[PDB]
């Protein structure tokens, strides 16, 4: 649960690494299906699914474009990504605990990418957004 | 799996161009400050009020330091983890009850500060190797007790 | 994220439960203490920390005091129990992971006692329950 | 720890007076309706559409069944239960892809419609050397992969 310095933290943090969302989601879901090759059924309909893969990196683009929607509905994760919820957590029937392996990934990359800006601080409040994101996309489960 | 020589390879290259003493004190530091309940265990450690009081405690630099002294230790035996690990387990789980999910925690926080120290040279597959590294030594600090 | 029908339910049974919610919290403690003693550290200051224990039927009392509070406060487990998360997660420091304890605990207790009324539907939300109290318990950490 | 003579004697003594047939069905149903994306790998089995689907469909009785009586083949062997998880292990890890976090979520299932069944034989004493059996045993069917 995100206090309002949590959010502006978040919001402070995106507006640095935005830039780069394409590349952060390409980075982080490669990383995803080579250091956690049992999250690779989830995506075994695309041909290719190695590191290099257009696939991996249109879908890189889709997921930031979903952390992006969440930055947006910070006040309200539960109602912003009710639709992803319904696809991720109904439909497909994601595990919950492939979204604490993404989450970690994508943490890794960002310190990959902007070390600097990545401090201990911004990493609290990262770290609390993306559980609540995790949280949200749990809402339809049961 | 059990190890491959290219695993070996990375494993044996990322301990030997670490800084220890960068590196150490940043990866604990980090993790008593995102999950604060683990400051429960450091409680000698004193001044740990906020984020600078832990960033710059002395106390908690050169522990950070000696978990990593004791990460090298497996590096240099990785095909005897589990025996090396033994004594520590014991300590870890019978004489101080650390949840052993906190050992994934710290974990998480080592390869945090190595990803920014390395950069781009970070890869998946040297991310791959050394996960796998962490995992077999966390199974080894818990181990014993179930 | 309790619905309408998670709160009627958690409602219903606590309806029937409640009776002996001073068994079910001592039953509890003591199941915890014995097959988790990584937990008896937090209770080391008590003279007796066994099954039988005075001090142990007196907190498995209070314990239970704290789940029919959260069942009054269901639409808003945050603010009703930021007191409990201020001195378990500020004060006490408590372990998240144990929260995840006492909880599997609790529910064994229950199919111990009411083995009839805990009905797999009634299983789902009081789960979604204890998920919410933890939840809401972890207020303070960060 | 290692096996005591009292928790030997507490295993065999469940295993002995336990219903397959009713603990198995219940255990298994149950877990696919509180942990509902745990249905991704029962994909065969049919009509899973609600609770009431779940606990009448005969796939899933059957299939709960056969958990317990792999249990069985561990109570059978205690001193070698890694060896015996094995084969097991490698078609729940590798062929499969089964979160191991799960195995923890259907022993609790398990655990819970013992508790049930037994009312109040089933004592603090018990209940610790059967959660004792069963982390051993998630232990085993993940242990190869990490
Ligand atoms: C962690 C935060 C995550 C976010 C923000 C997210 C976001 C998205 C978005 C925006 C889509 C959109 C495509 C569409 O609209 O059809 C999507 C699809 C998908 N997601 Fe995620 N997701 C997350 C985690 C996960 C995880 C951890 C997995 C698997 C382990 C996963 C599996 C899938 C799959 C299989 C699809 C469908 C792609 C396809 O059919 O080609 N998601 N996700
Ligand atoms: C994560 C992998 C870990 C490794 C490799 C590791 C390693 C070590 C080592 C080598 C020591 C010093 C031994 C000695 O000087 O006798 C130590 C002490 C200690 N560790 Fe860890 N540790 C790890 C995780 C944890 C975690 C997650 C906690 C959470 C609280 C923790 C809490 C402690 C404490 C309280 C001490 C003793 C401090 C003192 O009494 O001075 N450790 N650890
Ligand atoms: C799971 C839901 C829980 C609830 C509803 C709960 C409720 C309570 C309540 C009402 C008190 C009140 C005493 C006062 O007002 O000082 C208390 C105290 C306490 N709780 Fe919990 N608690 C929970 C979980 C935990 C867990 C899992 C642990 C430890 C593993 C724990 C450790 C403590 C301790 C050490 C105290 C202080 C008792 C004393 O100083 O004598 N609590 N809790
Ligand atoms: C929890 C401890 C568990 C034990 C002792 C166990 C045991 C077994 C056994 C004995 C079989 C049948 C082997 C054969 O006939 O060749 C099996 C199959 C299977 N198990 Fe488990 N299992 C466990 C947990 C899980 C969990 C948590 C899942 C979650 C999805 C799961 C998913 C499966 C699947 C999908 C199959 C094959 C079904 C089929 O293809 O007919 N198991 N398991």
């Amino acid at each position: 649960s995100l206090s309002d310095k949590d959010k502006a933290a978040v919001r402070a943090l995106w507006s640095k690494i935005g830039k780069s969302a394409d590349a952060i989601g390409n980075d982080a879901l490669s990383r995803m299906i080579v250091v956690y090759p049992q999250t690779k059924t989830y995506f075994s309909h695309w041909p290719d699914v190695t590191p290099g893969s257009p696939h991996i990196k249109a879908h890189g683009k889709k997921v930031m474009g979903g952390i992006a929607l969440a930055v947006s509905k910070i006040d309200d994760l539960k109602t912003g990504l009710m639709e992803l919820s319904e696809q991720h957590a109904y439909k497909l029937r994601v595990d919950p605990a492939n979204f604490k392996i993404l989450n970690h990934c994508i943490l890794v990359v960002i310190s990959t990418m902007f070390p600097k800006e990545f401090t201990p601080e911004a990493h609290v409040s990262l770290d609390k957004f993306l559980s609540g994101v995790a949280l949200a996309l749990a809402e339809r489960y049961r | 799996v059990e190890w491959t020589d290219k695993e070996r390879s990375i494993i044996s290259d990322i301990f030997s161009h670490m800084d220890y003493d960068d590196i150490g004190p940043k990866a604990l530091s980090r993790c008593l400050i995102v999950y604060p309940w683990t400051q429960r265990h450091f409680s000698g450690f004193g001044n740990l009020y906020n984020a600078e009081a832990i960033i710059g405690n002395a106390n908690v630099a050169a522990h950070g330091i000696k978990v990593l002294h004791g990460l090298d230790r497996g590096v240099k035996n990785m095909d005897n983890i589990a025996a090396t690990y033994a004594d520590l387990s014991t300590l870890h789980s019978e004489k101080l009850h650390v949840d052993p999910d906190n050992f994934k925690l710290l974990s998480d926080c080592i390869t945090i500060v190595l990803a920014a120290k390395m950069g781009h040279a970070f890869t998946a597959e040297t991310q791959g190797a050394f996960q796998k590294f962490l995992a077999v030594v966390v199974s080894a600090l818990g181990k014993q007790y179930h």
